[PDB]
């Protein structure tokens, strides 16, 4: 739907 | 942090360092991700990435609105899942670590972007436009079925709207000047008119400066001088297409008298306020609907000469006076003097931070 | 590059007020030129913005049309048009600057300019000795702000503690000035918006 | 939408040389567009990071930035004489741009004795009409206190800066009163 | 009938043969004539007869209305009296009978036109011009003086206008046709346009038939069609000098269908009725005020590609096409499709009668 | 290449006619085209001329501000617009051609219209026989031309002289057929307009 | 300006082969530009010079033209039996267009006598009330010729065209009269 | 002043 963020731990 | 997207039906997902990659001119950063699988519930055994390049544009024969015709610029496809023994490749630095963190379900794809390709960029919809936009956009797509010929399913594909963008030069270019000399029939006393830009390279907001000096020794008298700013753009799709929009006008009434100089300064800013209304106009690549300030001039690989497709932007400087008319041959003859001052405008490489999207949303 | 604002004063409420930012140094086709004020002992806020090269200007809810944000790019300055200003509008308004391509926070800042919105007009200080150890003196039912105050004509500079102002209910500013004196005097007041120089002696 | 970023603590004292951490929290995900000001009093807002972890140019490197999830976190490692001000939280993803409580950083020092002056109004005061008294609390700390009022709101009080020399702050809490009531008792 | 003027002073008196003198490209008519000198008042003892091409035009710069410099592109002189012993030169056969009719007291004399210069053209006068004729114009002059060098008096002095004048040649040409093809952008498809005149050849007033075949395969419809003669006229007095002035327009509404072809046929007719008010036109050369049509086409000396003197005119032919706009560019691009065809437009050679001035006047 | 005009009549005096020449083979700007008009029993004379190319039209001073000459070039016609036409304007009236570059003389003429211009009407011919040698048959008090006259039903066309009719002052024409008889009919008169066939007898 | 171009003869009659000369006068000088033509009864004239010697295209060669000064004359070498029509003058120098008076050119044929007949009114004149005479003059060369009325104008007499088969005019001068006066003798 | 004709006899 939306291009969501997050992170590389 | 790195931007993922999930297919509607959850079983395929796609990560993405960036949006914008760089273009080096010689290079291309090159567009690393990582795909997540699962193939438990996944019995079509075959996962397919493909980065396509096309120009999207409407149809003015349709009536229909919205409907667009997309034509493929550059088409290149790598299949992650299964990993191929031939399709080996060298892991990025942040490819490495999204592996460690999904798990061992996730599987890297790489594309190198060729040079010699076109920048995203979007021509300005008008009023009554309620399409995509139209233009030059990359996109990268993932899914998984039986064979590339197989029919794609909407619940079964993922897509996002990459970009290729250029930055200014480090390294500052010759101070553009251009000069004319104007010989007339009554006397052949010439008409001397000379331009020259501050600097070659200009940036976004960035005012304009321009230098006329104007030597008349004829016995006409120059009316208006007129001072604007214009859009070049080559559009190749079928073949060469070639048009031209003032993005800056600025007109004064300076009059010279004969046998007198004359020496002025005028400053210029391009900025969309007011071309809202100008449809064709060419913009900087949208995502999905955001405002972008004026395209960037593309920088062309030297003097190689060659053909290349989709938008090529760039802008110039006209200076043109106006002669008064009358005596013999009346208002036949066409007597107004011009001269043309090309220019970069680009944005400066970012140290930090890439171009966002629309930073204070509404 | 430089900040500077003016035009800011005293204003009956439901008057109007001209912000000038004479922005130098930079453009405003390339930057985005913001209001920010400031209550007296509170936060900052935000009340205006305007983007000169997409032609966009934004307001806050509390100020929604009631205040009004201009360019003219002619002279680099931005102005801030204030109608049916209320009490509550009393602040120090900053102008900032914000880079256009793209936003990374308004690096920089106005020296700041000072709007009081009061029905009040222009007050005399009214000095009282304080008898006691510590001696004091109380100025009251003054306008506007600031007073100076001193001690024997600056020859007391030890043990003195002038306390901020406050505003009282009746719309009129008071202070307090202080000072500790172990066995043992002058209380230089002036008040420049009404050239008074009222000086008081404290005795027991 | 509005956002309300609650930065807490509201207030803390930390000597030289100590690690000091301000929290500031959104009630909805902001991505990573959170800047940092330092305003000292009487002055303009400084910018200090932006992006929630990008220094600004200038900037000594004492001063830093980190995300996790809402929660924003300013962290400076030693504690310079000169970054005793106020530091605001920022956010600029959606109109309008919210800024947060602020947060008061002021030096440390030992607990002083509050020293408690009371100070009847003066003869003056009979022909003026109105009565007021002030009860003056002189070098103390820290600035929290506790002030009764005997012979019931209506009280102001004022409270001044650290001075310098003593490190100390002044309370003076003052209760008008009219005539007819302050001969009451 | 030949023409005889005189002197104010009645001492000299020249006669000529005819006013316009042919011009057969390779060759040129001699002037011929006899001047009548009475040497018994006569005490210079030498008659001058001088032959002028001169580019008379008036001053924008100059307020005083009617003076005008007189720039000379070609002069020779002669002496008849008394008879020179190094210019002998054969009498032709209307020279030798006048010489019989006066008497002894009449001498000869004959000039040479060379090649290469420029035919009688006067360009249209304003409203508002109350001078002689501006343009190119040849002038045969006769005098008696004591030296080349001496000034000149108005009581002893003779001028008559002549004329240098061109014909229709005998041969037709082969028939102008001229195409085009305009490729779009959206398809691969071309735009075709024909076009081809009836006959090089024209005559002043004779109809001009147009044969227009649009063969559109494209996605936009034509709008408007748009047929126009126009005069082009190049003059060279101190530096080569380009205009353009349309002499007759038709436009007409046909619109073409996608997918679908069109034909047509288009009259034109040249005429001086309804070109009163272009100032600067170029017209055949006047003698006084005269009423002269539109200036014929020049005959160049085949393809030497010399810098011919005066005034050279050239007629052609425009076919434009008015192309929808609308679609991805908007009103940018310039879609337009035009071509060109060039023809002669003069008179036939006249069998007996020679160009005479007003043959009805008022 | 022929020129043809239409349009003549009858007309009554102080009224209108439209003469229409309708020019083939040739145009009206290369050629410039005249009106000359022919009393009856009278010489030539010119009306009117036009030039298309020029822009220029003339016109004689007896028909100055009565006459009025146009071309339409899309049809290649020229036409004479008369008004408040007079007694002394019945003539044949004659569209001739005269080459623009250059004139040469009329070498086209028209084949000729009538126009007659009488405020009288259309009457009935008289027959009247003349008794004796020769044999005479007077008509007279008719309008308009012409009448056809006829002895024996064309049996004899030997010795007959029709006279051309002369115009009388009453404003009717007339006029007499005679044959000669030696020793010794049928005076056979029809006029067209009137469609009337009128015989008589002639006996001494 | 106007010009009166007086033509002269007014009528001449010749015979077949003979030499016909025709003298056209301008009241003012009209340069070369004057122009003949050929008109016969019925027809539309016939352009038959122009520039006052420039023989018109198709013209028999028979036909020429002269000048000398305003003097224009129009000759016919060999009188041929189609060249018996008018001939009228013309002038294209100034506006108006002035043309000639004409000339009429007939054979040529011995004198004829005269035959004079006298027809009464007939009975049907009675209850006309009109009365009218005509005298008849048949088979007579020249046309000019003397009538005499006696039993005063408001007589009209009509001259035919030369018959072919006799080459001869016929005359016929009518009177008409009242009642009442042509009762009175 | 004119320009005149004349005939070359």
């Amino acid at each position: 739907s939306f291009t969501r963020s997050t992170v590389d731990t | 942090r790195v931007f993922k997207k999930a297919s509607p039906n959850g079983k395929l997902t796609v990560y993405l360092g960036k949006r914008d990659f760089v273009d080096h001119i010689d290079l291309v950063d090159p567009v690393d991700g990582v795909v997540l699988v699962d193939p438990e519930y996944l019995k079509e055994r075959r996962v397919y990435v493909t980065l396509t390049c096309a120009f999207r544009y409407g149809r003015e024969d349709l009536d229909v609105l919205g409907l667009t015709f997309r034509k493929d610029l550059f088409v290149a496809n790598v299949q992650s899942f299964p990993p191929a023994p031939e399709d080996k490749k060298p892991l990025t630095r942040l490819q490495e670590r999204l592996i460690k963190k999904l798990g061992e379900h996730a599987y890297p794809f790489t594309f190198e972007i060729p040079p010699n390709l076109p920048c995203s960029v979007t021509l300005q919809p008008g009023p009554e436009d309620t399409g995509k936009a139209c233009g030059v956009d990359y996109e990268v797509k993932a899914f998984c079925a039986e064979n590339l010929e197989e029919k794609i399913h909407k619940r079964n594909s993922v897509r996002l709207v990459i970009r290729k963008v250029q930055y200014a030069p480090e390294r500052p270019g010759p101070q553009p000047t251009a000069e004319t000399t104007r010989q007339f029939l009554m006397s052949d006393k010439p008409l001397h008119l000379e331009a020259s830009l501050d600097k070659e390279i200009y940036y976004h907001g960035e005012p304009i400066s321009v230098n006329v000096h104007v030597t008349n020794n004829t016995n006409k008298t120059v009316k208006k001088i007129k001072i604007s700013v214009r859009q070049y753009a080559d559009i190749c799709l079928f073949n060469t297409a070639q048009y031209k929009c003032p993005v800056a006008m600025e007109e004064a009434d300076d009059t010279v008298a004969p046998s007198s100089t004359f020496c002025k300064v005028y400053t210029l800013t391009p900025f969309l306020a007011n071309n809202r209304e100008k449809r064709g106009l060419a913009l900087d690549g949208k995502l999905k609907h955001e405002d972008t300030n004026l395209a960037s001039s593309t920088l062309l690989r030297e003097g190689a000469n060659r053909e290349i497709l989709g938008i090529i932007v760039s802008y110039k400087v006209k200076v043109k006076l106006v002669v008064s008319r009358g005596g013999l041959l009346g208002d036949l003859a066409s007597s107004d003097v011009a001269v043309e001052l090309p220019f970069t405008l680009m944005h400066p490489k970012p140290k930090e931070e890439p171009p966002h999207r629309e930073v204070p949303e509404s | 590059v430089q900040l500077v604002e003016s035009g800011g004063g005293l204003v009956q409420p439901g008057g109007s007020l001209r912000l000038s930012c004479a922005a130098s140094g930079f453009n405003v086709y390339s930057s985005s030129i913001h209001w920010v004020r400031q209550a007296p002992g509170k936060g900052l806020e935000w009340v205006a913005s305007i983007s000169s090269y997409y032609g966009y200007t934004y307001y806050a809810d509390s100020v929604k049309g009631r205040f009004t944000i201009s360019a003219d790019t002619s002279k680099n300055t931005a102005y801030l048009q204030m109608n049916s200003l209320r009490a509550e509008d009393t602040a120090v308004y900053y102008c900032a600057r914000s880079r256009q391509f793209w936003y990374s926070g308004l690096d920089y800042w106005g020296q700041g300019t000072l709007v009081t919105v009061s029905s009040a007009s222009t007050k005399g200080p009214s000095v009282f000795p304080l008898a006691p150890a510590a001696l004091g003196c109380l100025v009251k039912d003054y306008f506007p702000e600031p007073v100076t105050v001193s001690w024997n004509s600056g020859a007391l500079t030890s043990g003195v503690h002038t306390f901020p102002a406050v505003l009282q209910s009746s719309g009129l500013y008071s202070l307090s000035s202080v000072v500790t004196v172990p066995s043992s005097y002058i209380c230089n007041v002036n008040h420049k918006p009404s050239n008074t120089k009222v000086d008081k002696k404290v005795e027991p | 939408s509005d956002i309300q970023m609650t930065q807490s603590p509201s207030s803390l004292s930390a000597s030289v040389g100590d690690r000091v951490t301000i929290t500031c929290r959104a009630s909805q995900s902001v991505s990573s567009a959170v800047a940092w000001y330092q305003q000292k009093p009487g002055k303009a807002p400084k910018l200090l990071i932006y992006s929630a972890s990008s220094l600004y140019s200038g900037v000594p490197s004492r001063f830093s930035g980190s995300r996790s999830g809402t929660d924003f976190t300013l962290t400076i490692s030693s504690l310079q004489p000169e970054d005793f001000a106020t530091y605001y939280c920022q956010q600029y993803k959606y109109v309008p741009v919210t800024f947060g409580q602020g947060t008061k950083v002021e030096i440390k020092r030992t607990v002083a004795a509050p020293s408690v002056f009371i100070f009847p109004p003066s003869d003056s005061q009979l022909k003026s009409g109105t009565a007021s008294v002030v009860c003056l609390l002189n070098n103390f700390y820290p600035r929290e206190a506790k002030v009764q009022w005997k012979v019931s709101g209506n009280s102001q009080e004022s409270v001044t800066e650290q001075d310098s020399k003593d490190s100390t702050y002044s309370l003076s809490s003052t209760l008008t009163l009219s005539k007819a009531d302050y001969e009451k008792h």
